[PDB]
């Protein structure tokens, strides 16, 4: 028994309707559905019986396939709150489930004002690449004294805003932000202070 | 809790000629519960080497074993089985017809 | 009912057997033993689908597993166990091959030796007035910096109250010797405020990070300070 | 063979 | 013609601190070809045909390893039972479950079965649909409400009209000389199948007797 999941990862934007397989060419019996955050335990979202069955939990739909070989992971308006690895898992002939690799999602916010910037930060210094739209990819460090993180989502819910940024340093005391940033494709409009 | 009282059946596993080589089997099946005890009689006194089959059951859930033993029938020797269960308070002998 | 695993992170120099626990009172007849790699999906140990009864899954070499009382499952790791330093998940499920429910899991980290485990550094740096001036907005940024292992968990707290708003800690540590086997470890967090917030001297905002370290039982024998589970903060108040 | 799986009643 | 192959279980505990009697036995028509005793200093799935004996060691590991699961299970099952139907430490109790699946002549599906018996009653059974269980009393309706829940029928039906079935045609292959051997009754004497039309004994040569 096998279970293979597609796509590996799925990079969309939120508010986007996507949709996740689980296929085989065996049937099962029975077929779950799990989300799991790094280090934390899975938490099962579903269990389909029957063939052509759809079920509903929050802003996921479950579609088990008419010959049961086959599921699929439907969320309509997706929020980066759905971010995570999905996994589907089959009823095992020898008493356990059968799972599948997984589809790592990554719901990206929708930055609608994009201030690219590249910051310098005071205690020891950081550089701060921030307000960046989610198309911007941090590429990693080139010297092994120079850290550089990859990009976070931020949330300032109060004010409805929400922001990416990168944390760059190094042990240098002649490193500088016009070259901390180096490796990454940064965008044209980014602010840079004297 | 139901409980079923042995059927019995004494015979060989081919006719029965005298001085010729044979097996005396035993039958005891429809029974409930298991613990049975089987013995193969010549002359009133046990046989040695009495072997049987593994317990199974029936659609009905009663059990069934055969106690088979190698034997030369021939003639006057009277054979009989003594069984034993719990829905009988003394063993009871049935005689080995032809 | 629940499934539970403890603790949460598990610290052990390379050589020892240790015990990872799960117990369940849910009164699921099926137990299960699974590891997760980085980055990875989850890998069968170990299962039992009845009391007194368990079974291989597809990487058993070097663990071992008990069934002796329907609600506990415990997994050895021995020595024997080549690759041991991972992220183990227990589960248990009503009757076997039926849906399962996973314990919180458990991070085991297996070191080379003992002297390779170091406490973080932790340091909170002041937002750049260009920033300020440019959108209004005030991003103070948090670093922890050479842990070993990565048991850290990193918390944000403005004025004696932990917040969760305008933060953003990495998904993932980071190596500081990636060559290094056992390489200690850097973290950063961005807590974003309004202007207006930084800018008044009245509020406090600290940055927390519990480790998990060495314990009461360890030998320590260096002359720097015993690495034990603790915490470490940074602070910084607001400056007009 | 036999089933793979088992349940108690 | 018609085959069938089954799988008989049987679980008797015993007064106070003895540990349960567990005997599993295999058919394929009415040819037994494995056992597994409780009482056997082997503790394996033995083979009873000679045309089994022929089996790899992973066959009879695995044999091993999913009758010492259900033995355990039994073991479990004997004490729920003792507690649905309030009774005694004391008194002796038997367990019997039976499964398998019948082949038509084209040896393809032709019907499974999947059922319980307490102290020589009907307990629990998988009905012909392979979808829906018969639950015999009150007691009974507490397994067939965790059964239900726990979607047990589909997986039984997936065993018995697939893999059961598959095992079964391996079965008549491998023992061709012995399980597709048709006797020939003597007037009724040395005849295989029993099934004719005194109960049937078996001869214990492989062949039946029956009397008019």
């Amino acid at each position: 028994q096998l279970l293979e999941q597609s796509p590996q990862f799925l990079s969309i934007q939120e508010g986007e309707n996507l949709t996740v397989y689980c296929n085989s060419s065996s049937v099962f019996s029975s077929l779950q559905w799990y989300r799991q955050e790094p280090g934390e335990g899975p938490v099962l979202l579903v269990t389909v019986v029957t063939g052509g069955e759809v079920k509903k939990l929050k802003r996921l739909t479950f579609q088990f396939g008419d010959a049961r070989k086959d599921s699929s992971l439907h969320i309509t308006a997706a929020q980066p709150g759905d971010t995570g690895l999905y996994l589907c898992a089959g009823a095992g002939s020898q008493g356990n489930l059968i799972f599948g690799k997984g589809t790592k999602l990554s719901v990206k916010p929708n930055i609608q004002n994009p201030d690219p910037a590249v910051y310098q930060l005071r205690d020891k210094s950081v550089c701060l690449f921030t307000d960046f739209d989610s198309q911007t990819n941090v590429s990693q460090s080139k010297d092994s004294d120079v850290y550089i993180t990859d990009k976070t989502v931020l949330d300032m819910r109060s004010m409805d805003f929400k922001s990416n940024s990168a944390v760059a340093w190094s042990n240098k005391s002649d490193f500088a932000c016009a070259n901390a940033f180096n490796n990454s494709i940064i965008p044209e409009d980014t602010f840079f202070p004297s | 809790m139901i409980q079923r009282t042995p059927k019995i059946q004494v015979y060989s596993r081919h006719p029965a000629e005298n001085g010729k080589s044979n097996f005396l089997n035993c039958y005891v099946s429809g029974f409930h519960p298991s613990d049975i005890e089987v013995d193969l009689l010549k002359n009133g006194e046990r046989i040695e080497k009495v072997e049987h089959s593994d317990l199974s059951f029936s659609k009905d859930w009663s059990f069934y074993l055969l106690y088979y033993t190698e034997f030369t029938p021939t003639e006057k020797d009277e054979y009989a089985c003594r069984v034993n269960h719990v829905t009988l308070s003394q063993p009871k002998i049935v005689k080995w017809d032809r | 009912g629940g499934i539970t695993q403890s603790p949460k992170y598990l610290f052990r120099k390379e050589g020892q057997n240790v015990t990872l626990s799960c117990e369940q009172n849910l009164n699921h007849d099926a137990m299960y033993w699974y590891r997760q790699d980085p980055g990875q999906g989850l890998r069968l140990i170990y299962y039992s689908q009845i009391v007194n009864d368990f079974q291989k899954g597809d990487i058993a070499e070097g663990y071992s597993v008990s069934r002796e009382k329907k609600e506990s499952f415990p997994l050895t790791v021995t020595s024997a166990q080549k690759n041991p330093t991972a992220f183990y998940l227990c589960a248990s499920s009503s009757r076997s091959s039926y849906e399962q429910y996973f314990g919180p899991g458990t991070r085991l980290t297996v070191t080379e030796d003992l002297k390779n485990v170091f406490p973080p550094e932790v340091a909170v740096f002041e937002p750049s007035e260009a920033e300020i001036s440019h959108t209004q907005k005030a991003t103070l940024v948090c670093l922890a910096t050479g842990f070993y292992p990565d048991h850290v968990e990193l918390s944000w707290w403005v004025n004696g109250k932990e917040v969760h708003s305008g933060v953003s800690t990495d998904p993932q540590p980071l190596k500081e010797q990636p060559a290094l086997n056992d390489s200690r470890y850097s973290l950063s967090s961005r807590l974003r405020v309004s202007a207006t917030f930084w800018q008044n001297p009245r509020n406090h905002f600290r940055c927390q990070v519990q480790f998990y370290g060495l314990s009461e039982n360890d030998e320590w024998t260096q002359d720097r300070a015993k690495p034990v589970t603790q915490i470490v903060s940074a602070e910084a108040w607001g400056r007009a | 063979g036999i089933l793979g799986l088992v349940f108690t009643l | 013609g018609s085959h069938s192959m089954r799988y008989f279980f049987t679980s008797v505990s015993r007064p106070g601190r003895g540990e349960p009697r567990f005997i599993a036995v295999g058919y394929v028509d009415d040819t037994q070809f494995v056992r597994f005793d409780s009482d056997a200093a082997s503790q394996r799935m033995e083979p009873r045909a000679p045309w089994i004996e022929q089996e790899g060691p992973e066959y009879w590991d695995g044999e091993t390893r999913k009758v010492k699961a259900h033995s355990q299970t039994h073991r479990v099952d004997l004490g729920t039972l003792r507690g649905y139907y309030n009774q005694s430490e004391a008194g002796s109790h038997t367990v019997q479950r039976m499964y398998g699946c019948d082949v038509g002549s084209d040896w393809r599906f032709l019907r499974g079965y999947h059922q319980y018996a307490y102290d020589g009653k009907d307990y629990i059974a998988l009905k012909e649909d392979l979808r829906s269980w018969t639950a015999a009393d009150m007691a009974a309706q507490t397994t067939k409400h965790k059964w239900e829940a726990a979607h047990v029928a589909e997986q039984l039906r997936a065993y018995l009209e697939g893999t059961c079935v598959e095992w079964l045609r391996r079965y008549l292959e491998n023992g061709k000389e012995t399980l597709q051997r048709t006797d020939a009754p003597k007037t009724a004497l040395s005849f295989y199948p029993a099934e004719i039309t005194v109960e049937t004994r078996p001869a214990g040569d492989g062949t039946f007797q029956k009397w008019a």
